[PDB]
């Protein structure tokens, strides 16, 4: 689930003590992320590793389907891109 | 024909992105009340469409945002010295001893475009604050406007045009086609020369005066960015534009459409239900007029906004990741380089033009015939003469004497009108005479 | 848009034929007032989004008409425009309400390091490549172009003439070749 604009506090409290509106009967909460364009993650790991960028969460996060060590979702620093070695030089043409 | 040159930067700011908004219908119209919620949902599932708009305006913008900036598919890393050959790159890329990791450019124009219009954060709720500084302020008001953070931040964006920046300066022009070719940059300067017209001489043999030329082109711009006015005004026009359009329909939120009062929570206490759906319908039915405005506005910003993006992206893939002879298009004159900066919800593009300079009155010859045969110049396309002298180029004077590489066969002297008596050249006669004699 | 017809817009069905059996005509005639508004509005709110549709196709379609006149009719050298690197052709396919293209785009191989050289002075004069932009040098040994090898040796028919020797700055000490001088020697000599 991603909440729009929550404070990962209330929401929690309101899960724990049935006041949530959407109230599901088979569902539960096993972690909270609280990051910019929040939404706790809840169901997900936030892993300090780097893929592209699978579903746009938002502020520079995303989400995707990786094996932890199974299958889940995690996420990440939407891996802005990939590394280069390219240097400059003066007396180099390729 | 022009004697000297002059190397122009010039500006050109075009918004890219605009404000995420988000307003949540059930609490825009019908904030707490039952009652009221039971009567809106009678008119349909409009508050389902509106938000769908939203979110569709918003996945939108991020596309826009993603195709302008990441275009690039490796991250090339910003060089430490940042002076080749002789052109000073500094205050364009990431300072590493800056604590910001943009660039003095980059600064100066998130510190004159940034006002967002302070006073009117109020009105709307919005869960600013960041992750790294574990504050994260998350800020809610009754009207349930909210105003989503981007997809891209702007650590993000400072480093995809330091990318670009890094891609331009280093490896020349050819990583846009999905490559990287190490090149100084004064070959790339001598081949992007030699691709708008002017010979590789002017380059190389007044390489310092270019250089200097470009470094004073950089400290004008810095100038011009640090203390002026009317700076940056397409940016400036949007949020003006979206902060007016918050405005009106915050107030159009505090409206009496005919009603007992313009505030809910106050006619359900004072009244009857059956009294009071009276004037809760012709409330409701103001309220869902005024959102359906608001979004109508809202999605021609946002196609307005569309359209920009693609014209932004559009220059920066033809000035940016190669050389264009588009007439007017990158720049005033010859486009001849590009450098992009990052901006708030837009990008500044350095067009380095190509200006001409002082120029001198000369004689004309369409053809020169020497001995009954005319001879046309060849790429050199103007006869510079003092009375029939020598042939020289367009965009520079590079005075050249007249041979027959220059010049090739034609027919005679009567088919061409204007043709003078000169006389050619050719290096082959005096070396056999040397030679044989 | 089928789905908001049966909406109750503040009347008391969103069926027609039956507030007209339980209901006075006078109060039927609000009855049916309110839904034709609600059902107007409605209408009016789909003819704007269908606009709005209809002018994002026609701005797609005009890009499209001007990409086809570009890389299909000729052969432009617009940057990241028709395909990824240089457009070189280009097909185009019918598809249902869009045009599917086939930029058949030229992307580079493999690369090798070389040296450079801004100018070379045979006897005093600079002789710049004419036409062979990038001098691939072992050591200072010949003269090939950008875009592939294309080992070419170094003559006096892709250079010109130019100043001296202390204008460019990395100018490498080398020799020219000229096919009259070995030929003449070979002839007349």
């Amino acid at each position: 689930v991603l909440y729009q604009d929550v404070n990962c506090t209330d929401v929690s409290t309101a899960i724990h003590a049935d006041q949530l509106t959407p109230a599901w009967r088979i569902y539960s909460t096993g972690n909270n992320v609280f990051q910019t364009q929040a939404g706790c993650l809840i169901g997900a790991e936030h892993v300090d590793t780097s893929y592209e960028c699978d579903i746009p969460i938002g502020a520079g996060i995303c989400a995707s389907y990786h094996t932890v060590s199974q299958k889940s979702i995690v996420a990440y620093t939407m891996s802005l891109g990939a590394d280069s070695s390219i240097a400059y030089s003066n007396n180099t043409i390729a | 024909i022009p004697t000297n040159f002059s190397i122009s930067i010039t500006t050109e700011v075009m918004p890219v992105s605009m404000a995420k908004t988000s307003v949540d219908c059930n609490m825009y119209i019908c904030g707490d009340s039952t009652e009221c919620a039971n009567l809106l949902l009678q008119y349909g599932s409009f508050c389902t469409q509106l938000n769908r708009a939203l979110s569709g305006i918003a996945a939108e913008q991020d596309r826009n945002t993603r195709e302008v900036f990441a275009q690039v598919k490796q991250m090339y890393k910003t060089p430490t010295l940042k002076y080749f050959g002789g052109f000073n790159f500094s205050q364009i890329l990431p300072d590493p001893l800056k604590p910001t990791k943009r660039s003095f450019i980059e600064d100066l124009l998130f510190n004159k475009v940034t006002l967002a219009d302070a006073g009117f954060m109020k009105q709307y709720g919005e869960c600013l604050g960041d992750i790294n500084a574990r504050d994260l302020i998350c800020a809610q008001k009754f009207n349930g406007l909210t105003v989503l953070p981007p997809l891209l931040t702007d650590d993000m964006i400072a480093a995809y045009t330091a990318a670009l920046v890094s891609g331009t300066a280093t490896a020349g022009w050819t990583f846009g086609a999905g490559a990287a070719l190490q090149i100084p940059f004064a070959m790339q300067m001598a081949y992007r020369f030699n691709g708008i017209g002017v010979t590789q001489n002017v380059l190389y043999e007044n390489q310092k005066q270019i250089a200097n030329q470009f470094n004073k082109a950089i400290s004008q711009i810095q100038e011009s960015l640090t203390t002026t006015s009317t700076a940056l005004g397409k940016l400036q026009d949007v949020v003006n534009q979206n902060a007016q359009a918050l405005n009106t329909l915050v107030k159009q939120l505090s409206s009496n459409f005919g009603a007992i009062s313009s505030v809910l929570n106050d006619i359900l206490s004072r009244l009857d239900p059956p009294e009071a759906e009276v004037q809760i319908d012709r409330l409701i039915t103001g309220r869902l007029q005024s959102l359906q405005t608001y979004v109508t506005q809202q999605l021609i910003r946002a196609a307005e906004i569309r359209a920009s993006a693609n014209l932004a992206a559009t220059k920066m893939s033809e000035c940016v990741l190669g050389q264009s002879k588009r007439v007017d298009f990158c720049g005033k004159g010859y486009h001849l380089m590009s450098f992009p900066q990052a901006a708030p919800h837009g990008v500044v593009f350095l067009h380095v033009t190509y200006v001409p300079s002082q120029e001198r009155n000369f004689t004309t010859a369409p053809a020169i015939c020497h001995e009954g045969k005319a001879y046309f110049p060849r790429e050199g396309v103007f006869v510079f003469n003092g009375t029939s002298w020598f042939i020289t180029q367009r965009n520079f004077f590079s005075p050249q004497i007249i041979t027959t590489d220059n010049t090739f066969v034609s027919g005679n002297c009567d088919v061409v009108i204007g043709i003078i008596n000169n006389t050619v050249y050719d290096p082959l006669q005096p070396e056999l005479d040397s030679f044989k004699e």
